Protein backbone atom coordinates (compact mmCIF):
# COMPACT_ATOMS: atom_id res chain seq x y z
CA UNK A 1 0.00 0.00 0.00
CA UNK A 2 0.98 3.63 0.28
CA UNK A 3 3.76 4.08 2.88
CA UNK A 4 4.53 7.41 4.48
CA UNK A 5 8.15 8.17 5.34
CA UNK A 6 7.86 10.22 8.59
CA UNK A 7 10.75 11.74 10.48
CA UNK A 8 10.45 12.98 14.04
CA UNK A 9 12.95 15.76 14.83
CA UNK A 10 13.68 18.26 17.58
CA UNK A 11 16.00 19.13 20.45
CA UNK A 12 17.17 16.66 23.06
CA UNK A 13 14.45 15.66 25.50
CA UNK A 14 11.47 17.29 23.74
CA UNK A 15 9.75 13.89 23.63
CA UNK A 16 10.43 12.52 20.16
CA UNK A 17 10.57 8.96 21.52
CA UNK A 18 7.74 9.40 23.98
CA UNK A 19 5.49 10.61 21.16
CA UNK A 20 6.57 7.83 18.84
CA UNK A 21 6.30 5.02 21.40
CA UNK A 22 2.82 6.23 22.48
CA UNK A 23 1.65 6.15 18.89
CA UNK A 24 3.21 2.77 18.11
CA UNK A 25 2.96 0.84 21.37
CA UNK A 26 0.76 2.83 23.75
CA UNK A 27 3.49 3.13 26.41
CA UNK A 28 4.94 6.24 28.12
CA UNK A 29 8.70 6.72 27.93
CA UNK A 30 9.82 8.03 31.32
CA UNK A 31 13.31 9.19 32.22
CA UNK A 32 14.52 5.63 32.72
CA UNK A 33 13.24 4.15 29.46
CA UNK A 34 14.99 3.74 26.06
CA UNK A 35 14.89 6.88 23.93
CA UNK A 36 17.54 5.72 21.52
CA UNK A 37 17.24 6.28 17.76
CA UNK A 38 15.13 3.71 15.90
CA UNK A 39 12.44 3.17 13.22
CA UNK A 40 8.87 1.92 13.67
CA UNK A 41 6.14 0.74 11.30
CA UNK A 42 2.38 1.02 11.94
CA UNK A 43 -0.65 0.40 9.69
CA UNK A 44 -3.40 2.94 10.19
CA UNK A 45 -6.57 4.27 8.65
CA UNK A 46 -6.65 7.95 7.93
CA UNK A 47 -9.77 9.49 6.42
CA UNK A 48 -10.82 6.07 5.15
CA UNK A 49 -7.54 5.25 3.44
CA UNK A 50 -5.46 2.45 4.89
CA UNK A 51 -1.74 3.26 4.88
CA UNK A 52 1.58 2.37 6.49
CA UNK A 53 3.50 4.76 8.71
CA UNK A 54 7.27 4.23 8.52
CA UNK A 55 8.56 6.43 11.30
CA UNK A 56 12.10 7.47 12.06
CA UNK A 57 12.64 8.57 15.68
CA UNK A 58 15.83 10.60 15.36
CA UNK A 59 18.48 11.47 17.94
CA UNK A 60 18.43 14.95 19.44
CA UNK A 61 22.20 14.93 18.85
CA UNK A 62 22.91 13.16 15.58
CA UNK A 63 26.37 11.66 15.33
CA UNK A 64 26.94 12.15 11.60
CA UNK A 65 25.54 15.38 10.08
CA UNK A 66 25.72 13.81 6.62
CA UNK A 67 23.71 10.89 7.95
CA UNK A 68 21.06 13.31 9.20
CA UNK A 69 20.94 15.04 5.83
CA UNK A 70 20.40 11.72 4.07
CA UNK A 71 17.57 10.97 6.53
CA UNK A 72 15.94 14.22 5.52
CA UNK A 73 16.48 13.55 1.80
CA UNK A 74 14.61 10.25 2.07
CA UNK A 75 11.92 11.58 4.38
CA UNK A 76 8.58 12.57 2.86
CA UNK A 77 7.38 14.54 5.90
CA UNK A 78 8.54 15.88 9.24
CA UNK A 79 7.25 16.30 12.76
CA UNK A 80 9.21 19.25 14.17
CA UNK A 81 8.87 18.83 17.92
CA UNK A 82 9.64 21.27 20.71
CA UNK A 83 8.60 21.17 24.37
CA UNK A 84 6.21 23.89 25.60
CA UNK A 85 8.42 24.40 28.67
CA UNK A 86 11.71 24.71 26.72
CA UNK A 87 12.27 27.98 24.83
CA UNK A 88 15.57 26.80 23.39
CA UNK A 89 13.85 23.77 21.78
CA UNK A 90 11.31 26.21 20.37
CA UNK A 91 14.04 28.53 19.06
CA UNK A 92 15.78 25.42 17.73
CA UNK A 93 12.74 24.77 15.54
CA UNK A 94 13.77 27.10 12.63
CA UNK A 95 17.14 25.49 12.50
CA UNK A 96 15.59 22.06 11.84
CA UNK A 97 13.25 23.61 9.25
CA UNK A 98 15.96 25.36 7.20
CA UNK A 99 18.07 22.19 7.37
CA UNK A 100 15.15 20.25 5.94
CA UNK A 101 14.43 22.78 3.18
CA UNK A 102 18.10 23.16 2.20
CA UNK A 103 18.59 19.39 2.02
CA UNK A 104 15.26 18.74 0.25
CA UNK A 105 15.79 21.60 -2.22
CA UNK A 106 12.08 22.49 -2.20
CA UNK A 107 9.61 24.94 -0.71
CA UNK A 108 6.66 22.65 -0.13
CA UNK A 109 7.96 20.09 2.33
CA UNK A 110 5.15 18.51 4.40
CA UNK A 111 5.67 19.52 8.00
CA UNK A 112 3.85 19.74 11.32
CA UNK A 113 4.90 21.86 14.30
CA UNK A 114 4.43 19.94 17.55
CA UNK A 115 4.33 21.55 21.00
CA UNK A 116 4.76 18.65 23.44
CA UNK A 117 4.39 18.25 27.23
CA UNK A 118 1.20 20.31 27.20
CA UNK A 119 0.24 18.41 30.36
CA UNK A 120 2.75 20.47 32.33
CA UNK A 121 1.58 23.44 34.39
CA UNK A 122 4.67 25.61 33.77
CA UNK A 123 4.43 26.67 30.14
CA UNK A 124 6.95 29.14 28.63
CA UNK A 125 5.90 28.91 24.99
CA UNK A 126 2.27 29.96 24.59
CA UNK A 127 -0.03 28.79 21.84
CA UNK A 128 0.09 32.14 20.01
CA UNK A 129 3.88 32.07 19.47
CA UNK A 130 3.71 28.55 17.97
CA UNK A 131 0.63 29.25 15.86
CA UNK A 132 2.38 32.39 14.60
CA UNK A 133 5.56 30.50 13.74
CA UNK A 134 3.46 27.75 12.16
CA UNK A 135 1.53 30.36 10.19
CA UNK A 136 4.75 31.87 8.79
CA UNK A 137 5.76 28.37 7.60
CA UNK A 138 2.33 27.59 6.20
CA UNK A 139 2.09 24.43 8.30
CA UNK A 140 -0.31 23.13 10.96
CA UNK A 141 0.43 23.32 14.66
CA UNK A 142 -0.53 20.51 17.07
CA UNK A 143 -0.33 20.49 20.88
CA UNK A 144 0.58 17.14 22.39
CA UNK A 145 1.26 15.32 25.58
CA UNK A 146 2.98 11.96 25.21
CA UNK A 147 2.23 11.48 28.92
CA UNK A 148 -1.56 11.68 28.69
CA UNK A 149 -1.55 10.72 24.98
CA UNK A 150 -3.24 13.99 24.12
CA UNK A 151 -2.86 14.82 20.42
CA UNK A 152 -0.58 11.88 19.66
CA UNK A 153 -2.73 10.44 16.89
CA UNK A 154 -3.55 13.96 15.72
CA UNK A 155 0.11 14.99 15.26
CA UNK A 156 1.09 12.05 13.07
CA UNK A 157 -2.17 11.85 11.08
CA UNK A 158 -2.20 15.56 10.37
CA UNK A 159 1.33 15.02 9.05
CA UNK A 160 0.03 12.33 6.72
CA UNK A 161 -2.79 14.64 5.55
CA UNK A 162 -0.08 17.19 4.78
CA UNK A 163 1.74 14.78 2.48
CA UNK A 164 -1.53 14.01 0.71
CA UNK A 165 -1.76 17.75 -0.16
CA UNK A 166 1.71 17.64 -1.82
CA UNK B 1 -3.13 -12.86 27.37
CA UNK B 2 -1.60 -12.29 30.79
CA UNK B 3 1.63 -12.78 32.74
CA UNK B 4 1.54 -14.32 36.22
CA UNK B 5 4.30 -13.47 38.68
CA UNK B 6 5.48 -12.86 42.25
CA UNK B 7 1.78 -12.11 46.22
CA UNK B 8 0.56 -13.38 42.84
CA UNK B 9 0.11 -10.71 40.11
CA UNK B 10 -1.30 -10.49 36.57
CA UNK B 11 -0.40 -7.95 33.92
CA UNK B 12 -1.70 -8.01 30.38
CA UNK B 13 0.90 -8.62 27.68
CA UNK B 14 0.02 -5.36 25.95
CA UNK B 15 1.23 -3.53 29.04
CA UNK B 16 4.76 -4.99 28.91
CA UNK B 17 7.05 -2.26 27.65
CA UNK B 18 10.51 -3.75 28.17
CA UNK B 19 11.78 -7.27 28.62
CA UNK B 20 15.01 -9.28 28.60
CA UNK B 21 16.21 -12.77 29.45
CA UNK B 22 19.03 -13.19 31.98
CA UNK B 23 20.28 -15.71 34.50
CA UNK B 24 17.45 -18.22 33.85
CA UNK B 25 14.80 -15.53 34.37
CA UNK B 26 12.77 -13.14 32.22
CA UNK B 27 12.82 -9.52 33.43
CA UNK B 28 10.16 -6.99 32.45
CA UNK B 29 8.71 -3.54 33.04
CA UNK B 30 5.04 -2.64 32.41
CA UNK B 31 2.72 0.38 32.01
CA UNK B 32 0.20 1.82 34.43
CA UNK B 33 -2.01 -0.98 35.78
CA UNK B 34 -4.33 -0.45 38.72
CA UNK B 35 -2.89 3.04 38.36
CA UNK B 36 0.81 2.22 38.95
CA UNK B 37 3.65 1.19 36.64
CA UNK B 38 6.20 -1.37 37.79
CA UNK B 39 8.44 -4.36 37.14
CA UNK B 40 8.39 -8.09 37.64
CA UNK B 41 10.26 -11.24 36.71
CA UNK B 42 9.30 -14.81 35.95
CA UNK B 43 11.52 -17.89 35.64
CA UNK B 44 12.28 -18.73 32.02
CA UNK B 45 10.46 -22.03 32.66
CA UNK B 46 7.04 -20.53 33.51
CA UNK B 47 7.21 -17.79 30.89
CA UNK B 48 4.22 -17.40 28.56
CA UNK B 49 5.08 -17.81 24.88
CA UNK B 50 3.96 -14.36 23.86
CA UNK B 51 6.20 -12.92 26.56
CA UNK B 52 9.17 -14.87 25.23
CA UNK B 53 8.35 -13.73 21.71
CA UNK B 54 9.00 -10.14 22.79
CA UNK B 55 12.67 -10.99 23.37
CA UNK B 56 15.51 -9.92 21.01
CA UNK B 57 17.02 -12.40 18.49
CA UNK B 58 17.59 -15.18 19.00
N1 LIG C 1 5.24 15.72 31.48
C1 LIG C 1 5.68 15.21 30.32
N2 LIG C 1 6.90 14.68 30.25
C2 LIG C 1 7.16 14.22 29.00
C3 LIG C 1 6.34 14.23 27.89
N3 LIG C 1 6.98 13.66 26.80
C4 LIG C 1 8.15 13.30 27.25
N4 LIG C 1 8.33 13.62 28.58
C5 LIG C 1 9.54 13.34 29.34
O1 LIG C 1 10.58 14.05 28.68
C6 LIG C 1 11.82 13.28 28.79
C7 LIG C 1 12.43 13.05 27.42
O2 LIG C 1 11.53 12.31 26.57
P1 LIG C 1 12.10 11.60 25.27
O3 LIG C 1 10.88 11.04 24.62
O4 LIG C 1 13.12 10.69 25.81
O5 LIG C 1 12.71 12.73 24.41
P2 LIG C 1 13.61 12.64 23.15
O6 LIG C 1 13.33 13.83 22.33
O7 LIG C 1 13.37 11.36 22.46
N5 LIG C 1 15.13 12.77 23.64
P3 LIG C 1 16.41 12.32 22.80
O8 LIG C 1 16.78 13.35 21.76
O9 LIG C 1 17.56 12.35 23.78
O10 LIG C 1 16.09 11.00 22.14
C8 LIG C 1 11.45 12.00 29.55
O11 LIG C 1 11.73 12.17 30.96
C9 LIG C 1 9.96 11.87 29.26
O12 LIG C 1 9.24 11.06 30.19
C10 LIG C 1 5.04 14.80 27.98
O13 LIG C 1 4.17 14.92 27.10
N6 LIG C 1 4.80 15.27 29.28
CA1 LIG D 1 6.27 6.17 0.78
CL1 LIG E 1 4.36 7.64 -0.70
CL1 LIG F 1 8.50 1.45 33.54
MG1 LIG G 1 14.70 9.86 22.01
Amino acid sequence: MTEYKLVVVGADGVGKSALTIQLIQNHFVDEYDPTIEDSYRKQVVIDGETCLLDILDTAGQEEYSAMRDQYMRTGEGFLCVFAINNTKSFEDIHHYREQIKRVKDSEDVPMVLVGNKCDLPSRTVDTKQAQDLARSYGIPFIETSAKTRQGVDDAFYTLVREIRKH
Amino acid sequence: ATVKFTEEKQVDISKIKWVIRWGQYIWFKYDEDGGAKGWGYVSEKDAPKELLQMLKKR
